[PDB]
């Protein structure tokens, strides 16, 4: 009998199936447990599936993840499959959390729509724009303060989204009806009279 | 049969596999075919069986093939016992088919028009950038007709 | 953490895991939910 | 005639095999319309340099 999903066996003739490692899933059987592919997390031992965590959160580590947690305060996650690379800027990735720079801010890891600060109103009439000071800042600050022209950082453009999966192929044609059998043997000829 | 090149990216690179046929005792002339994703060998080659069953891999011709598309290959090697040349089908003995997945190459297309809003009765030029996945194979030119 | 065995045939009572806030007990007494109905019902103790 | 919503379709062939799978939809490009006029407004700080 094959080992039920959530366990594995790596030796011929073992009565018991060992439980899969934490942060790893298994299908029906499997010689070894396959770790969660890319930006997902299992978050439990012997789990049958690695759950692809929702947008606004990032996986602890790439591939082998323990628990997806919310992006930091000055951050946002536009895609579900957001995963920290664990090398380079701690908790940023190509599909991971971004800082929503200067114009935008979130300040409460809730949504991917980083808000473009609140434009404060001095008294009743005067209006002033608010810009952050360090890429993604928690609390906005009014403009005309702290050397605006310093802002020189790279501005990337998102790649196009992956296309839709192809439709399932047509099923195998059913077997044809059995052919008719050979006709029955004729009745024996009469004997010679006498 | 085992794949030597490994990491098969469909049409990229070359897919090489080297087989080895063992027979226990009474070793004689065998006919060995190779079957790719579609089509089998017409001459059906010719195997000479020299080693004993102890020595598993015998000297089989190392045939390589360049498949197409991302579909699974399921490379079959059928060995026909009797002849084959004289319009007589041989007997399947081993077969031992192995299948290996591959990774197809996707193409990207980006469009841009000029003028950027089409005025009535005004000519427009649509420029398209075509991007290839990974890199072009070495010494391989491709002519696209769009 | 606690391990969960793959599908084992168990007659009636023995239950691998209960759901949403119930502490598994290895007893013979008849339990529904977590409040009990009868006692010394099952011949051999089973997981309530 | 000038249209508001354009949808162009391109198909490419390296030899016989096409680049765009027929199962997958053909690429569609929305390239705007109506020939908008862009107005530019300036702001300077300070006036004299």
């Amino acid at each position: 009998k094959p080992c039920q999903p959530g366990r594995y066996q790596n030796s011929i003739g073992q009565r018991v199936c060992k439980p899969c490692d934490m942060g790893t899933y298994s299908r029906y059987g499997g010689e070894l447990c396959t770790k969660c592919p890319a930006g997902t997390v299992a978050s439990k031992t012997g789990s049958s599936q690695c759950t692809p965590c929702a947008a606004g959160f990032y996986a602890n580590a790439p591939d082998s993840a323990t628990s997806c947690r919310a992006c930091p305060r000055g951050y946002y996650g536009p895609y579900s499959g957001a995963y920290a690379d664990n090398l380079g800027d701690e908790f940023e990735g190509p599909r991971g959390c971004y800082k929503c720079p200067y114009d935008f801010f979130a300040d409460r890891p809730g949504v991917r729509q980083c808000t473009a600060c609140p434009p404060l109103d001095l008294g009743g009439g005067n209006l002033v724009e608010q810009c952050t000071e360090d890429l993604g800042s928690q609390r906005c600050k009014p403009c005309s303060l702290l050397s605006k022209p310093k802002t020189a950082r790279t501005e990337q453009s998102p790649p196009p989204p992956s296309p839709s999966p192809p439709p399932p192929p047509p099923p195998s044609p059913r077997p044809p009806s059995p052919n008719p059998p050979s006709p029955r043997p004729p009745s024996p000829a009469p004997p010679s009279p006498n | 049969l085992a794949k030597t090149t490994a990491d098969p990216v469909t049409t990229d690179d070359t897919i090489a596999f080297s087989a080895g046929a063992k027979h226990l005792s009474s070793t004689s002339q065998v006919w060995w075919t190779i079957d790719y994703g579609a089509g089998e060998s017409s001459p059906r080659t010719a195997l000479t069986m020299t080693n004993v069953g102890a020595a598993a891999p015998n000297a089989i011709a190392s045939l390589s093939n360049q498949y197409t598309s991302g579909g699974t290959k399921l490379a079959t090697l059928r060995i026909y016992d009797r002849d084959g040349v004289g319009a007589n089908t041989g007997l399947l003995l081993a077969s031992t088919t192995v299948t290996f997945t591959v990774t197809p190459v996707l193409y990207a297309l980006e469009s841009a028009v000029e003028p950027f809003s089409p005025i009535a009765t005004v000519a427009a030029k649509w420029s398209f950038r075509i991007q290839r996945s990974k890199a072009t194979p070495a010494g391989v030119t491709e002519s696209i007709k769009c | 953490p606690t391990n969960v065995p793959q599908r084992v045939p168990l007659p009636k009572g023995f239950r691998t895991t209960c759901f949403d806030g119930y502490e598994l007990i290895f007893s013979n007494d008849n339990y529904t939910n977590g409040v009990r109905v009868a006692v010394d019902a099952y011949p051999y103790p089973v997981g309530q | 005639a000038a249209a508001a919503s354009l949808q162009g379709k391109l198909q490419c062939f390296i030899g016989s095999t096409p680049l765009w799978d027929p199962y997958y939809p053909t690429p569609v490009f929305q390239v705007l319309a109506a020939a908008p006029t862009y107005t530019l407004s300036a702001s300077v700080t300070p006036a004299v340099v």
